[PDB]
């Protein structure tokens, strides 16, 4: 039921783009660009989880593949994160210089922004396929799919997800901050409080028990915390289908064309 | 408009010359830039420059040894020449041209520097007999129809008088150029094409230059001289 | 396919294409506002950077402003007001001295905000002659509440503090005023457009940081609108 | 005054006589065109503002078009291309027109100066020839007689008539109350019909400079006017949203198109080269083509987000292009 | 003004007037003589069109 809704809003969101012409905004090509991140996640990778979680935990699917499927997991999930701290970084600087930013406005940067964000989202993720292949352990370690490097896992999630999360972390409380230096600046501070909160709430967890996991094996119970992985990865996964539902319900244009279709 | 012609003379063969032809009176930036004559012989097209510097061609006679240049601020056209060759030796025109719909290209030619060291387009006759007053038909024939599938046929006219460059009578064998008289007519059919100058008088006596615009390179006619 | 003319054609029209977007990327870096003043209302003095359209440019904090004024045009502006409907800002302007014509002020203020081609736009308002409202007032000769019967029965906001050294009834006449026309900018409640009352002297330092100042709220409150925060 | 009032109602009696039959009655039975469906076969992009002007060339390979960015561009509508781009000193421009040679263009806006540029020139640039100056409105329209003299329409409710080599008006023609919106030339050339806010259109002849014939049956300002093919008759536009078919010999409304779906205005008419089809544009962002005989829409071209300013039927009739303010402007077929 | 509305009223007052059915009439005709001549109203066949 995830995966359907987690497919099904991404799919409005980038045919309402197309269907409505008045969201060819620069600002909404990044909101359909996430959306099909979001589109992509759910289409390749989730079923897949869900038919391990039916065949129990072991991975039916041919050997290899089990290498590109964690990549997938890689590449669409941090760019997702780097789609929403960009996102984060542009409205902070339009809130805080209005002006100076509908100088640097035009679309033509915008786009050089996406192909920063999909750059860098290839850049993280490099190791895992040609690694993953090549060494089966590496990434179908236990008998089960699972990234299994523990000193490039530690720093990768830190950069893939830490990093961004402290540029949000330091401008989303900053673009609060320029609201509050009336009822038109103080209702946005509570949208994006929202906002913020949900996707820190969902996201972070299954990072924390990732890094808990690799530092503490020693010291720690294996089964609890394949556990709590195996809910969080749900958690995070429903983060994708969260976006969608927060654009219906903010926006008058969005809500119609979901309305119509 | 003027284009002023500068530097040749003679070369030893195998040495390097830079010709510069300098444009004033127009706007050089719209003008994409071309055409050399040897001493006893017709015209042959040497390179062409586009608006901005874009798209280059040359002749398969001088590619790999000549660059063309152009300084946009400065209008100047360059023609830098490596290895000069006993063939190479002629006379090299600068011709302005643009490219629109409706647009007459070829429409004016420098004087010229002496410099001393396919479609294929033919002239049935070098030399024609001439009377004042009586009509007087040149054709020049083609290898492949000049005709595109848009309807334009590219067959361009031009007359060089005694001591004087070419200039560009017909455009696309219909259409009469600004300036010239409207006694010349161009009728042509597909593959064969004729201008017929009907009350001729003087300085209307020179050699008439075919030239094909179809696709580079750019072929002209030996051209068949009037003498009255 | 394509003949070699053509081809150059092709390579003209993208040459003209790359022009047509540099004029175009220069001329979205400017700001314009349409400023509109019936009579009598100081529109030339309103702005001093700066001295059928006359059009004046000045330029404050980096920022470059151009500011159309229309004389020839008649009280009927229904067709060419139209042209002016991409504008940041309108810039209005009228005197508070003149109590009879302040009604046909407010009736032009209502036709201009409530015009449908113009329903985005935002409105910098000036009160203008303020120096000669506060000597009418202080005079006592006119009355506002002849003119106005409401004046009478008001009251100045408590919350609302009058500048030092300005009298206690002027200040309740000048935010009459004020408020007079904040009644017919708020009555539609779109929240698409707002309009900003500024009080402005016959000769005042700076209107242009007063204009500056308030086209960064619109900006401001645009991208809110974009972001999808408000 | 007095002896007006008793004018006035003779010329609506005299109307009523002569109003045997109405034109509908007398084409009740002709062949129904039927739904025509046309499909946009081009887009015209490179205006980075609204569009507010177009007009086609002769030939009906050529258009200009006029927007907010301040320049006139012109296009070559088989391929596309650009032929030339023009910058306009004043941003403001509600008028363009094409010569009927193709040697010029004009502009005109709230500048208060009708411009003629010169296209084909030694030097290679456009060049304005002249600047004509003495409105002390608005232009609303201008029109090309010949390459010498062109009429324009101006918003201080006078049309008028220049000798472009002068450069001074040679006839002016006043007679309107309101703004003059439009303008439209008859094929024949010796006379013309103009529109105003005054809800009055006019047939002026072009030599006397006299109103020949007023017309009036719109309750609001006409936007925009079309004669019909055969020169005996015209239709105007209005924000009323009604076009009216009016007729010069006759001297009464013949008929009148209008939807009770649609109560948009119309900002441009034109007419089909046979006269059947008159297109209207709309401020609903959608052109109705309407069956002028029968009065019933046909079809409907609605591919444009914003308001459509523009429509122009070529000299063939082949397409019909249509700007708007999106600053694309579409050639339908 | 008002002595220029009366001399306007009073030449457009006397014109030669037609019959409004025969103008519908002539209308018409002109519409049905030139229908195969126009191009909207009937589709032209695809290789024929220039677009
Ligand atoms: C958005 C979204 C997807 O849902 C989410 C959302 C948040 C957390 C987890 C999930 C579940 N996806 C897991 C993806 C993933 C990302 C990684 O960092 C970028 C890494 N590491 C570098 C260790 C491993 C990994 O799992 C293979």
């Amino acid at each position: 039921v995830v995966i359907i809704l987690t497919i099904a809003g991404n799919i409005l969101v980038i045919m309402a783009v197309s269907l409505e012409k008045k969201l060819q905004n620069a600002t909404n090509y990044f909101l359909m660009s996430l959306a099909i991140a979001d589109m992509l996640l759910g289409f390749l990778v989730m079923p897949v989880s869900m038919l391990t979680i039916l065949y129990g935990y072991r991975w039916p699917l041919p050997s290899k593949l089990c290498a590109v499927w964690i990549y997938l997991d890689v590449l669409f999930s941090t760019a997702s994160i780097m789609h929403l701290c960009a996102i984060s970084l542009d409205r902070y600087v339009a809130i805080q210089n209005p002006i100076h930013h509908s100088r640097f406005n035009s679309r033509t940067k915008a786009f050089l922004k996406i192909i920063a964000v999909w750059t860098i989202s290839v850049g993280i993720s490099m190791p895992i396929p040609v690694f993953g292949l090549q060494d089966d352990s590496k990434v179908f370690k236990e008998g089960s799919c699972l990234l299994a490097d523990d000193n490039f896992v530690l720093i990768g999630s830190f950069v893939s997800f830490f990093i961004p999360l402290t540029i949000m972390v330091i401008t989303y409380f900053l673009t609060i901050k320029s609201l509050q230096k009336i009822s038109n600046e103080q209702k946005a501070c509570k949208v994006l409080g929202i906002v913020f909160f949900l996707f820190v709430v969902m996201w972070c967890p299954f990072f924390i028990t990732n890094i808990m996991a690799v530092i503490c094996k020693e010291s720690c119970n294996e089964d609890v915390i394949g556990a709590l992985l195996n809910v969080f990865v749900w958690i995070g996964y429903l983060s994708s289908a969260v976006n969608p539902l927060v654009y219906t319900l903010f926006n008058k244009t969005y809500r119609s064309a979901f309305s119509r279709y | 408009v003027q284009l002023v012609e500068s530097g040749g003379g003679l070369v030893q063969p195998g040495g390097s010359r830079k010709l510069s032809c300098s444009a004033s009176g127009f706007a050089f930036s719209s003008f994409g830039m071309h055409v050399r004559q040897a001493p006893e012989k017709g015209l042959e097209w040497v390179a062409y420059i586009s608006s901005g510097s874009g798209t280059i061609y040359y002749a398969d006679t001088v590619k790999g040894r000549f660059t063309i240049s152009r300084d946009d601020p400065k209008n100047t056209l360059f023609l830098q020449m490596t290895s000069l060759r006993s063939e190479d030796t002629a006379m090299y025109y600068c011709v302005r041209s643009i490219y629109y719909y409706g647009s007459s290209p070829f429409d004016f030619w420098g004087q010229g520097t002496t410099l001393t060291v396919d479609i294929v387009m033919t002239q049935a006759t070098s030399s024609v007999p001439v009377t004042p007053g009586e009509s007087v038909s040149i054709s020049c024939r083609s290898s492949k129809s000049l005709l595109h599938s848009n309807g334009n046929t590219y067959l361009y006219w031009f007359l060089q008088r005694p001591g004087q460059s070419p200039q560009l009578l017909i455009y696309r064998m219909s259409n009469l150029a600004s300036g010239v008289p409207d006694r010349f007519s161009g009728s042509g059919s597909g593959t064969a094409f004729t201008l017929t100058i009907s009350r001729l008088e003087a300085e209307d006596v020179g050699v008439y230059y075919c030239m094909q615009h179809l696709e580079y390179p750019l072929t002209f006619g030996a051209g068949t001289k009037l003498e009255l | 396919t394509v003949s070699a003319e053509d081809k150059a054609a092709a390579e003209r029209s993208k040459m003209i294409d790359k022009n047509l977007r540099e004029d175009g990327e220069k001329a979205r870096r400017t700001l314009r506002l349409l400023l509109l003043g019936a009579d009598n209302s100081g529109k030339s003095t309103i702005v001093k950077q700066m001295r059928g359209i006359f059009e004046t440019k000045f330029q404050v904090d980096k920022v470059n402003f151009h500011m159309f004024d229309v004389g020839g045009q008649r009280d009927e502006r229904r067709k060419w007001i139209q042209c002016f409907n991409d504008v940041t800002a309108i810039i209005f302007v009228v005197d508070s001295s003149d109590y009879n014509r302040l009604q046909e002020a407010l009736n032009d203020f209502k036709s201009i905000w409530n015009n449908r081609w113009l329903r985005t736009i935002s409105v910098i308002l000036f009160l203008n002659k303020q120096d000669l409202l506060a000597e009418k007032v202080l005079a006592g000769k006119s009355k506002i509440e002849d003119y106005f019967p409401e004046f009478a029965r008001y009251t100045t906001p408590e919350d609302a503090t009058p500048e030092p050294g300005e009298d206690p009834r002027v200040t309740r006449a000048k935010y009459f005023i004020r408020k007079e026309f904040v009644d017919i900018s708020t009555a539609s409640g779109d929240g698409r457009h707002i309009c900003y009352p500024h009080f402005t002297c016959a000769v005042d330092t700076e209107n242009a940081r007063r204009i500056f100042n308030d086209c960064k709220d619109i900006i401001l409150q645009m991208n809110l609108r974009e972001y999808n925060l408000v | 005054r007095q002896e007006a009032e008793q004018l006035k109602n003779q010329i609506r009696d005299a109307r009523k006589a002569c109003a045997d039959a109405t034109l509908s009655q007398i084409t009740n039975n002709i062949d129904p065109v039927g739904r025509i469906q046309m499909r946009t076969r081009r887009t015209l992009r490179g205006h980075l503002a609204k569009i507010y002007a177009m007009h086609w060339g002769t030939d009906s390979r050529l258009l200009v078009s006029a927007s907010q960015d301040g320049k006139l561009i012109i296009w070559d509508s088989y391929t596309t291309n650009k032929v030339h781009a023009i910058p306009l000193r004043s941003s403001w421009v509600m008028t363009c027109a094409y010569a009927p040679s193709g040697n010029y263009v004009a502009c005109g806006g709230l500048d208060n100066i009708c411009s003629i540029y010169n296209l084909k020139t030694r030097e290679g640039n456009v060049r304005v020839s002249r600047e004509l100056a003495g409105h002390t409105g608005y232009l609303s329209c201008c029109r090309f007689l010949d390459d010498n003299q062109i009429v324009t329409s101006s918003g201080d409710t006078t049309c008028a008539l220049w000798d472009i080599e002068t450069g001074q008006q040679t006839t002016t023609f006043t007679g309107h109350t309101g703004d003059v919106m439009s303008l439209s030339l008859a094929p024949d050339t010796r006379l013309f019909v103009s529109g105003a806010c005054d809800a009055s259109a006019k047939l002026w002849d072009v030599r006397e400079g006299m109103c020949r014939q007023t017309f009036t049956g719109h309750e609001s300002d006409i936007n925009a006017i079309c004669f019909f093919p055969n020169g005996n008759a015209f239709a105007t536009g209005s924000d009323d949203a009604t076009c009216r078919l009016f007729d010069l010999r006759a001297d009464q409304e013949l008929m009148t198109y209008s939807h009770d779906n649609i109560i948009c205005g119309i900002t441009s008419v034109s007419f089909s080269k046979s006269g059947r089809l008159l297109l209207a544009g709309y401020d609903d962002f959608n052109c109705n083509v309407w069956d002028a005989l029968k009065a019933d829409r046909a079809g409907v071209l609605a591919g444009h987000d914003n308001r459509v300013s523009c429509l122009g039927v070529t000299d063939d009739g082949m397409a019909v292009a249509t700007g708007s303010w999106d600053s694309f402007l579409k050639i339908w077929n | 003004q008002a002595r220029k509305l009366v001399e306007q009223l009073k030449m457009e007052a006397n014109i030669d007037r037609i019959k409004v059915s025969k103008a519908a009439a002539d209308l018409m005709a002109y519409c049905e003589a030139h229908a195969k001549e126009d191009p909207l109203l009937t589709p032209v066949p695809a290789s024929e069109n220039p677009f």
